[PDB]
């Protein structure tokens, strides 16, 4: 896979030339800030601890595992999350986000953008007129009336987080 | 029951088959099932349980049961082993770290009792990706040569473009028609 | 015949159930016409496969509506049972809804049914089958229940206990709904979580019912038949290593029911059937080594 791994206090970055239709994989990252300015086909963020990932549109799926105190902001068709506690996500899903063995997730809209984001959304074959971020399913909680205590929405007064 | 009705029931049951689709999550089972039928791929969502579909191919009534490959769902796979004529095991080529986990999963599915006599078609999905393992790589990492109680056959494909999907079902049907079918 | 020719007529008849449910003057004629049109495909039910998916969607949208009266929902349950007996429940219930969200609503309907209402038995039957379809979900009932201690004092009953009570109450009725319960027994007691919490209990109750029932009274016979059907379904759709630890105890109670001396032909058949399922629990399945070399699947 094309991605970084086993880094600390490293602010990584990529361009559309090395991100286009290429599966990406992150593993063992602590206190790092990645910035992918392209349209990666798939994305896999595993073993993340105090990491800020700002990726452009993702044509297929985004998988997250063993993440804690992370700040994600990526658009895709599906978002799979496994074992994640306290991790904000500015998500723009064209289908549905699912969560499993999670607790304390905060979902909010997507507001990140770069000068070339327009030519990168055209490469994702995604539909900009579809955003179901406020409708996530829980595998551990499948009730009818009661809500899922493992994920909620972030208040509007906590959504102005610094992007630097 | 006379012989005429028995033969009629046998012929009716012979025109029905079962193709259980299994595999790890995020592999592309729903995508393959939708591409084989001709539906849209831009509007597909992960299965929160299991989906069922029925179609007709070469006169045979094919009933596909796409089960979710989530961790909390594998324990319930046993609820879909009754009357299984074919097992479509999907494997993601790009998924290289969890391969070991995908090898243990396919290995235990072979020591079952109800799934003893049933064809095996392994689809290496996501072959058009840069870091997509080849067919030989997936065949050697999962140890397919050790299999001897089931008729297996690896074959890559790509649901995003619908490639190498008809050959797999054709081979499955040819293998199913090669053996005798008797009622119970 | 070759194909379905009465398409527009059937569509209009199905779209007329919302104006022929109050008075029975135009309710009986519609049912008679539907039965006469469906009986023509009794010998060729395969010719209805491409029409039994859209007819079930129209029939489900009426019963799923909360503003659909009792008389209107019961009319939609009779047509569904007719279609089932025409085509086949095995091929008809497979296409019914099977999502997770359909687990709590359907069950609730089963709770608002009067077993002493012979004028709507078709509602109690088909409904049960639909429930058996919602036990093919790969999740647990504890996850759907969530928190049961939400009310003060009076605790909420879990879905597993409700299903178990419903099954125990309907395996001992005279009507066609007992049979449906046997379907739920093969879809509920065979689950991974239900078996862990509803297998010892369900097998102790069945043994007690078999031990204190006579084949000389009308009720006792019904209870014995229901228990035998449930045991046969458990041993058929159940595992061999979960059901083998109970096959000696069951065999004994079956032999004690002195059925081979009863003048009840259906009890003897159920006893023989339960005797072959228990027996096949003592031996591992083998595979015909002689296949792939003595004939094709067809001719
Ligand atoms: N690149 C690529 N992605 C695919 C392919 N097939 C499926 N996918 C994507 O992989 C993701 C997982 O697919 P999905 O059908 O939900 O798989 P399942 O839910 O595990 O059975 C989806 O976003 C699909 O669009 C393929 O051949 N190539
Ligand atoms: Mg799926």
């Amino acid at each position: 896979v094309c991605g970084f791994s086993n880094l600390e206090s490293q602010v990584l970055e990529k361009r559309a030339s090395e991100l286009h239709q290429r599966d990406v994989l992150l593993t063992e990252l602590s206190n790092c800030t990645v910035r992918l300015y392209g349209n990666p086909n798939t994305l896999r963020l595993t073993k993340a601890h105090s990491c800020k990932l700002l990726c452009g549109p993702v044509s297929t799926s985004v998988f997250l595992e063993d993440c804690s105190d992370c700040v994600l902001a990526v658009a895709c068709q599906q978002l799979r999350i496994h074992s994640t506690k306290d991790t904000r996500i500015f998500l723009q899903v064209t289908s549905r986000a699912i969560v499993e063995d999670c607790s304390g997730i905060q979902f909010a809209p997507y507001t990140w953008s770069y000068p070339e984001i327009d030519k990168d959304f055209e490469s994702s074959g995604l539909d900009r007129s579809k955003n179901n971020w406020n409708d996530v399913d829980d595998f551990n909680w499948l009730a009818r009336d009661m809500a899922s205590p493992n994920w909620s929405i972030l208040p509007e007064e906590e959504r102005n987080i610094q992007w630097d | 029951m006379g012989l005429l009705t028995i033969l009629k029931k046998m012929k009716q049951k012979e025109r029905e088959l079962r193709l259980l689709m299994l595999g790890l999550d995020n592999a592309g089972k729903t995508t393959i099932l939708k591409k084989f039928n001709g539906e849209d791929i831009d509007t597909i969502s992960p299965t929160l349980g299991f989906n069922i579909k029925t179609l007709e191919h070469r006169g045979f009534k094919l009933n596909i049961w796409d089960v979710g490959g989530q961790k909390s769902l594998r324990s319930y796979w046993r609820n879909y082993f009754e009357s299984t004529d074919g097992l479509i095991w999907v494997v993601d080529s790009a998924d290289r770290q969890r391969m070991q986990d995908c090898q243990r999963e396919l290995q235990s599915l072979l020591v079952e009792e109800r799934l003893a006599g049933a064809t095996l078609l392994i689809f290496a999905n996501k072959q058009d990706l840069p870091g997509a393992l080849s067919s030989n790589a997936i065949r050697e990492v999962l140890e397919l040569d050790s299999i001897r109680s089931h008729h297996w056959c690896i074959q890559g494909c790509s649901a995003v473009t619908g490639e190498n999907l008809l050959p797999g079902i054709d081979w499955l049907l040819d293998d199913i028609s090669s053996r005798i079918f008797t009622a119970d | 015949l070759e194909a379905f020719g009465e398409s527009a007529e059937t569509r209009a008849l199905l779209g007329r159930l919302r104006e022929v449910h109050g008075g029975g003057a135009e309710r009986e004629v519609a049912l008679e016409r539907f039965r006469v049109i469906m009986d023509k495909y009794q010998e060729q039910p395969h010719l209805l496969d491409p029409h039994l998916e859209w007819m079930m969607n129209l029939l489900l949208d009426i019963v799923q509506d909360q503003t659909s009266p009792a008389s209107l929902v019961h009319l939609a349950f009779k047509f569904l049972y007719i279609i089932t007996k025409v085509r086949g429940y095995k091929t008809f219930l497979r296409l019914f809804p099977h999502e997770v969200a359909d687990v709590e609503p359907v069950l609730d309907l089963v709770t608002i049914q009067n077993p002493k209402d012979h004028e709507a038995w078709e509602t109690r039957y088909m409904l049960l089958l639909w429930l058996s379809v919602t036990c093919l979900i790969p999740f647990d009932f504890s996850r759907l229940d969530g928190n049961l201690l939400t009310q003060p004092g009076q605790a909420r009953m879990s879905i597993m206990d409700r299903i178990l009570q419903i099954a125990e109450s309907y395996l001992i009725v005279s009507d066609k709904a007992r049979d449906a319960a046997a379907v739920l027994v093969s879809r509920f007691i065979t689950r991974p979580d239900v078996k862990q919490s509803k297998m010892a209990e369900f097998l102790d109750w069945s043994l007690c019912n078999l031990a204190r029932s006579s084949f000389q009274t009308m009720q006792g016979v019904i209870t014995m038949d229901g228990t035998l059907q449930a045991l046969a379904q458990i041993f058929k759709h159940g595992k061999r290593e979960d059901c083998l630890p109970y096959a000696a105890t069951v065999l004994r109670c079956l032999d004690g029911c002195r059925l081979p001396e009863s003048n009840q032909t259906l009890l003897r058949k159920l006893g023989v059937k339960l005797v072959q399922r228990l027996g096949l629990t003592f031996l591992k399945p083998k595979v015909a080594a002689w296949r792939y070399q003595r004939g094709c699947r067809s001719l």
